[PDB]
């Protein structure tokens, strides 16, 4: 299953991940992704461009590949940009041992060549770092940055998205020059157009929503995944359905006892009541009646959604909240959210980062699809708060690298003269990467790349002008990079590289 | 049922597996040495020098194996040492005898020659057996330290050497018939954990690790005197046995504890006599023995009559109904030395005891609790020699020159004694000196050549005394470089050999009940 | 029955320690790696040490329950050159295999590894000389001996704070820290990182804005009985069996909590003064809510979840004592740090008790997001400090890099066992397992390790040259004058541990099944 010996675990199960680093990447990456069918432990299609989702989707055996899976992650938290990257440049990277185990270098002598030229290479960043975009005030501005961010991991309708990423993460913070790891939640809500997709800054239960409303002005919510059914969790009061008296009784109770309920829950307060538990109608009537609102049977999404975002937490048992376990909205307006009929709660000026968007797909997938591109454009406003320090699209500056590290290797001597040089190679996979997705060959892209020398701004995009393949601007283009989103990049990738290359075999009887 | 097996098909198989025992273990015994390795099915390593403890862990296998066990533990039961001599040794005249011997066919002189080749030891070695002062602690450590050393150890050797030196001269049974060559309970080596090498402080008499077993009990009386029950404690050791009632959850506890609370009432008996010490083989509950302690009396529970007779006459205590009640009186003192010594808050309490019944139970301390067992078996290895010693004085000298001593012997007789008889006799001349040949063979060159100097300096020379260096294969006298064989041992070892090896040709047939 | 014996038994034993060791020639220094062991866990566990890797998952052999114990001993009696022994033991079996090739007894191979180490021990003794215990000296060995066993670049920023850690001693006679060893991790940014923090770090605390962030004079009460008792150093029993005991349980526990919070706010107002000093409240266990907010807003810091390894650091590092309590008691007994400091890191809020009146108790604050990184680092960590330390604690310190072992096998000039030849060879055999490691670093680095090494040797035999195969290039180079330097306990402990198992292996020629 893991462990082998007879150099089992380094030239054949090392190598053969770096097989899996490809086509999670390859055409899934570049200026767009491509997409690729996850079938699900209870069993259902996810089309996916970026590589770290698809593979935490994937279980998987090798430990070599166990370990860069944990990076991409570490990227696509960190930075999102190029998660796919992370793959490709560091299965580039670690095949281009094997030929230097022919050649005879030591795993010692091939991690520091590839260290100091990673190291080399992230001083030279900066300057292949193309200018610079920031407003974080402005949608249209971080559009355009979080667009090619999220094309890269987005083959879809790119400016809307962008828009609309664009719009809560601006318009969801007011401090906005600053991004919080969850600023956004997402109500995926199926129908209507893929631009039916709409932001809407406050918590939104997709939730039925019930009782009658006493206050939409504020909404302050006991927390609950209680059920408001008569059904509290330490002793529970459940329905009894297997006779006609019993229920006859109850009933009448559950009024009078959902009075009990509603008022420990609004006598600390509530306006909404949020339930993720049962409810019923004697509850509801008289909650109705009542006027405290149960947003009814909740999702545990939408409850760890709300129990997140108003930092409150859920009484699974009834029992009256405290200040911790009461949660407080800006307001409770019940509205479609996408043209779908729910409670939405405002969030500005109560916390911000919670930017409830409602994703509208005519498919799930689709509905995937726009809940994978928006990862990278939270991630990269994050690094757009971080550095407006702005990239090309990729494939511009890993040839002025190469071109570095190649003059950088021959100033090596000693056997990692080798080991530099190749790493001047793994740079050249993406245009590769580029050109498989786009259908043609790095050589001519490498051979343009290097024709006109410019090492950090033109660049085959990912094209349908690829059909001869073609050099452009990749600055000017919209289709863009990072400094942190390329420097990151090469930092996890070389080091997730490099440290999957010291490991040895596994004795193991 | 029945079943039956036949002629060399066992004897064979009785060659075998001995034999194949045989091997390791006489590289192994002797300053050359091995180990013998046993593979346990997980991997599992023991190595020991000790094949016994090899063979019991693994399969016994029945024609040779079962028997061999026994005259192992035959011969470690009588002198306290040799279960990888035998062995070997029987594993010798078992090899090379009957096939030869069965292919010039008789079974008869081959038993017979087993005696006439077992008495040449007798013969040769108690001519050539070197007497040693046995009042002299030295002249007695000499051959006590070659003993102790039976396989690594003469670590403990000099430490050992003192502590029996000392124990077996004051060895007596509770007969006290004689001193001397002694059962292991009338010199009882019970090592003591802890300490150091200072505590080991001989210990010539019985120890009792129930007199004192705790600080609240008697200190230090220097002859405590044990007196047994018999009014002190009155007998009940029965029960109420009261009636059953529901109402007290208290009268299920009770009910129990008034076993133990009847010797409580009987140790309240006591202590108005306020015996030093109180003895009772009935034993005494810890909830009776609460009142013994604060009384300073000290309490010896769980403890047999002739433990503690031979005691109360070692430590010379009074055995009466009560101290006030005469039973007449036994004497006030039978030891000079009653030491208790304390490895934690557990007490020992050692009696050393000058030609007293007692046990003879030795004191010994090594640096922790763990190579106490090594100077046990180096002391009963030691105490050996000093019931040995004070048994033979002459003990052969030899490198295994003594296993040449009575071979060549043999081969001499061989020519005396002729018939059909002589080319057994003769046969069995060559089995014993192959052991030390092997020990001088572990050394190296041509051991046999070293046993043609051996028999070159056998007859010529002499036949043990001076003889080969077992480690280092020099011809020298064995006295002169101190490795002494002791006569006992060798003539237990051979006896033994060739008493299994006998019935080893006897049975040619086992069943399967 | 099933019985390996002799020659050819000793073989798979041999050819499993020889064929186990060369895997480990992939470690022992920079030019070696950090070798990938896997578990039924599934853990990557990324080690260049031996011991870290040989006691965890291998292959099942006889050797392997041997080998097992050296490379803990090594551990344990330096922590450091566990590595090393094992590719010592095989080069010498190899050796010795070879005259047992050449049919010369094991045991005259065996006899002959012992003056020979005897030799380089006395000569290791030569070579060695008394060396600073200063902290840059030791820089000299923590450089030295953390590549030897965990990795290079880990080595260098670990060289400065592991020598810190060892050097904020008050001249402990340890040659290994037990306080100096506090390790703090955390999932980072950063998969490998380490902050250097004397003093104890709590495992959790509590922050609050109401609890002061910064206490100056600290008064730390560490308990393990928490706010929810009152007046106990032991918890209060429950019973929820029925009605009527549970329905009087949750109200009567307020008072409980109630006394206890006010135990440490007028006790606060008495030790700490009113606001005058900060306080610190350690909850071993959880806090209450009143009593978290209680003690929150009175000045007092109350410190959920410090460990009892915490509760032990602190008393020890800040002169104090931890309680179980909160009752009114003075201020001493209360642990006092001349700085209480909570700082949360990542999503863990690390308690420093800083200033302690024993920089006994010192820090390390490990960080990464992937285990197998905080696997390593904090691993990595642990052995210099073992390492180093036996740099600190002694006077003397063996130079390093191999430098000291080509320097023997010419020093070891042979003939001077001219006593047999056996020794010769025992030696002969030794010569070369010396330079196994000063062969694997050329081997692990460029060239060769033999066409360095007899560089190094015909350089070492040239005078004022003890010259060695540098760690990483591989090339010759004066040893002692780099400072790169193994620590002294090393290198005698290492040869006797070395020598011991590969002469166990010569004495076990039998192995059954």
């Amino acid at each position: 299953a893991k462990h082998f010996s007879g150099l089992e675990e380094a030239v054949y199960r090392n190598i053969q991940a770096c097989k899996e680093l490809a086509q999670t990447t390859r055409t899934a990456y570049g200026p767009n992704g491509m997409n690729k069918m996850v079938i699900n432990h209870l069993e259902k299609l996810f089309v996916t461009n970026d590589a770290a989702t698809i593979l935490r989707e994937l279980e998987v055996q090798h430990p070599a590949a166990k370990m860069i899976v944990m990076a991409s992650h570490m990227q696509e938290q960190e930075v999102g940009d190029g998660t796919n990257f992370v793959l490709v440049f560091a299965g580039a990277l670690l095949e281009l041992a094997e030929e230097l185990l022919r050649i005879g270098l030591s795993v010692s002598e091939v991690i520091e060549g590839y260290e100091i030229a990673c190291r080399k290479a992230h001083e030279i960043l900066p300057n292949l770092v193309c200018c610079s975009a920031k407003n974080l005030r402005d949608i249209d501005e971080v559009s355009s940055l979080l667009r090619t961010s999220i094309m890269s991991k987005q083959y879809g309708n790119e400016v809307f998205l962008a828009k609309l990423i664009a719009q809560a993460c601006v318009s969801i913070f007011p401090d906005s020059g600053h991004f919080n790891v969850d600023n956004i939640r997402v109500c995926k809500i199926l129908g209507s157009g893929i631009s039916s997709s709409s932001v809407l800054h406050g918590m939104v239960f997709k939730k039925e929503t019930e009782g009658d409303v006493t206050s939409v002005k504020d909404a302050k919510i006991a927390v609950y995944s209680c059920p408001f059914d008569g059904m509290i969790t330490e002793t529970k009061g459940t329905v009894l359905i297997k006779t006609a008296e019993e229920l006859m009784n109850f009933s009448k109770g559950e009024e009078n006892l959902m009075d009990a309920q509603v008022k420990a829950i609004a006598d600390t307060g509530a306006n909404v009541v949020v339930t993720g538990g049962k409810v019923a109608d004697m509850a509801l009537h008289y909650a109705n009646k009542y006027n405290i609102m149960l947003v009814r049977l909740n999702s545990k999404w939408d409850l760890r959604r709300l129990c997140k975002t108003v930092g409150a937490t859920a009484l699974p048992r009834l029992t009256p909240p405290v200040l911790e376990e009461m949660g407080h909205c800006d307001s409770v307006y019940l509205s479609e959210v996408g043209d779908t009929q729910v409670v939405v709660f405002k969030h500005e000026k109560e916390d911000g980062a919670i930017s409830t968007i409602v994703l509208r797909g005519s498919t799930d997938n689709l509905m995937d699809d726009i809940e994978r591109a928006v990862d990278d454009g939270v991630n990269t406003f994050k690094v757009l708060t971080r550095d407006k320090r702005l990239v090309p699209g990729g494939g511009a500056t890993e040839i002025e690298l190469a071109k570095q590290i190649t003059s950088y290797g021959e100033t090596c001597p000693g056997l990692e003269q080798y080991a530099i040089k190749k790493f001047a190679e793994a740079f050249e996979a993406i245009p590769r990467a580029l050109a498989e997705n786009s259908g043609v060959k790095a050589n001519e892209v490498i051979s343009k790349l290097y024709a006109v020398h410019q090492e950090g701004n033109k660049n085959v995009g990912l094209d349908i002008e690829a059909e001869v393949p073609a050099v452009k601007d990749m600055l000017e283009a919209g289709i863009l990079d990072t400094y942190l989103g390329k420097y990151w990049a090469i930092k996890l990738a070389t080091n997730a590289a490099v440290t999957v290359l010291r490991v040895d075999q596994i004795i193991m009887a | 049922n029945t079943k039956r097996e036949s002629g060399r098909k066992v004897q064979s198989g009785n060659i075998n597996a001995a034999k194949t025992i045989a091997d390791i273990i006489r590289t192994c015994l002797g300053p050359k040495s091995m180990m013998k390795m046993l593979l346990d099915p997980m991997g599992g390593i023991v190595m020991t020098n000790d094949g016994n403890a090899i063979l019991r862990e693994i399969q016994v296998q029945h024609p040779a194996a079962k028997s061999m066990i026994e005259i192992s533990r035959t011969q470690d039961e009588e002198v306290g040492d040799g279960t990888t001599s035998v062995i070997i040794l029987a594993g010798e005249m078992l090899s090379v005898a009957e096939h030869f011997l069965e292919q010039q066919m008789h079974p008869t002189v081959v038993i017979s020659a087993y005696r006439k080749a077992l008495d040449d030891m007798i013969s040769t070695l108690k001519k050539i057996s070197i007497p040693v002062d046995i009042s002299d602690s030295d002249m007695m450590l000499n051959i006590i330290n070659s003993s102790i050393t039976t396989k690594a150890i003469s670590r403990w050797s000099s430490l050992a050497c003192n502590i029996a030196l000392d124990a077996v001269k004051m060895v007596q049974f509770e007969e006290n018939g004689r001193k001397e060559i002694d059962i292991k309970k009338y010199a009882r080596v019970e090592k003591i954990p802890g300490g150091i090498i200072e505590d080991s402080c001989v210990l010539r008499g019985v120890m009792i690790n129930k007199d004192v077993t705790h600080p609240r009990m008697r200190r230090y009386i220097k002859n405590p005197r044990i007196v047994l029950l018999d009014s002190s404690l009155e007998y009940k050791k029965g029960e109420s046995q009261t009636d059953i009632e529901i109402t007290r959850e208290e009268d299920f506890t009770r009910i129990l504890q008034m076993e133990e609370e009847y010797i409580q009432q009987l140790c309240e008996d006591i202590i108005q006599l306020k015996p030093d010490v109180v003895i009772t083989e009935k034993g005494i509950s810890d909830l009776a023995q609460h009142y013994l302690m604060r009384a300073n009396i000290t309490a010896i529970r769980r403890v047999r009559k002739t433990d503690n007779n031979r005691i109360a006459r070692a430590c010379g205590a009074r055995i009466v109904s009560r101290p006030e009640e005469l039973r007449e009186d036994d004497v006030g003192t039978g030891a000079g030395l009653l030491e208790i010594k304390k490895i934690g808050d557990e007490y020992f309490t050692f009696i050393t005891d000058c030609k007293d019944p007692k046990a003879c139970t030795i004191l010994l301390r090594g640096a922790s609790k763990e190579i106490l067992s090594e100077v046990e078996r180096n002391l009963q290895d030691a105490m050996q020699v000093c019931r040995n010693v004070l048994l033979d004085p002459q003990l052969v000298p030899g490198g295994g020159a003594s296993e040449m001593a009575v071979a060549h012997a043999l081969t001499e007789k061989s020519k005396a004694m002729t018939g059909v008889e002589q080319w057994p006799y003769r046969a069995v001349a060559q089995a014993l000196e192959v052991i030390p040949r092997t020990l001088i063979q572990n050394c190296g060159a041509s051991t046999i050549r070293l046993l043609t100097s051996l028999r070159a300096k056998h007859t010529q020379e002499n036949c043990e005394t001076w003889g080969v260096n077992g480690e280092t294969g020099t011809l020298v006298d064995m006295k002169e470089l101190g490795i002494w064989e002791p006569l006992a041992v060798k003539l237990q070892t051979y006896k033994t050999a060739v008493e299994t090896a006998v019935l080893l040709l006897r049975i040619d047939d086992i069943v399967s009940g | 029955a099933e019985v390996a014996r002799a020659q050819a038994a000793l073989a798979v034993n041999i050819s499993a320690a020889r064929g186990l060791q060369d895997v480990l020639r992939t470690n022992l220094g920079p030019k070696g790696t950090m070798k990938m062991l896997v578990s039924g866990a599934g853990d990557i566990k990324l080690t260049k040490d031996g011991n870290v890797l040989l006691h965890e998952m291998q292959i099942q052999h006889p050797t392997a329950s041997l080998i097992a114990k050296v490379a803990t001993a090594q551990d344990d009696i330096t922590g450091d050159g566990t590595t090393s022994n094992v590719l010592i033991i095989g080069e010498l079996l190899k050796q010795a295999d070879l005259y047992i090739s050449e049919g010369l007894h094991p045991r005259i191979i065996t006899e002959g590894f012992e003056a020979a180490k005897e030799k380089a021990l006395q000569f290791l003794e030569e070579v060695k000389v008394s060396r600073e215990m200063d902290r840059e000296t030791l820089i000299d060995v923590a450089r030295t001996s953390l590549r030897t066993k965990v990795h290079a670049e880990l080595a260098d920023v670990l060289t400065e704070a592991v020598v810190d850690s060892i050097l904020a001693i008050k001249k402990q006679d340890e040659p290994i820290d037990l306080f100096m060893i506090e390790i703090m991790e955390m999932k980072h940014k950063s998969e490998t990182d380490t902050s250097l923090i004397r003093g104890l770090v709590l495992d959790h605390g509590a922050r609050h804005p109401d609890m002061k962030k910064r206490v100056e004079d600290a008064y730390i009460l560490t308990c393990n009985v928490s706010l929810e008792y009152e007046k106990t150093e032991v918890n209060s029993g429950f019973f929820y069996k029925s009605a009527e005991e549970r329905e009087k349980l949750v109200k009567a526990e307020r008072k409980f909590i109630e006394d206890r919070v006010k135990k440490i706010i007028e006790l606060k107002r008495k030790v700490c003064g009113d606001s005058d000093k900060g306080f610190v409240v350690i909850n071993q266990k959880g806090i209450d809510p009143f009593s978290l907010d209680a003690l929150s807003k009175e000045g007092i810091v109350a410190l959920r979840r410090a460990k009892r390894r915490n509760m032990e650091r602190l008393t020890l590092a800040c002169g104090g004592v931890a309680l179980n309590s909160f009752d009114d008691l003075s201020p001493d007994c209360l642990g006092h740090a001349g700085l209480v400091y909570e700082y949360t890191l990542g999503e863990e809020k690390f308690t420093f008790i800083e200033k302690c009146n024993n920089p006994r108790s010192v820090t390390l604050l490990i960080k990464g997001p992937n285990k197998h990184t905080l696997t390593q680092i904090k691993d990595a960590v642990r052995d210099g400090l073992r390492a180093v330390k036996n740099a600190i604690d002694d006077g003397c310190v063996v130079p390093g890099a191999g430098a000291v072992e080509v320097a023997m096998a010419e020093a070891l000039i042979k003939h001077k066992p001219s006593v047999k030849g056996r020794a010769q060879l025992g030696v002969q055999a030794f010569a070369d397992a010396l330079l196994i490691i000063p062969k694997v670093l050329a081997q692990n680095s460029g060239f060769d390790l033999q066409e360095t090494l007899v560089k190094i040797q015909a350089e070492h035999s040239e005078s004022g040259q003890l010259v060695g195969v540098d760690l990483n290039t591989g090339e010759p180079m004066v040893a002692a004058e780099v400072g790169v330097w193994d620590n002294y306990c090393v290198k005698k402990q290492l040869l006797h541990s070395c020598t011991v198992i590969a002469t166990n292996i010569l004495l076990v020629d039998e192995i059954m099944r």
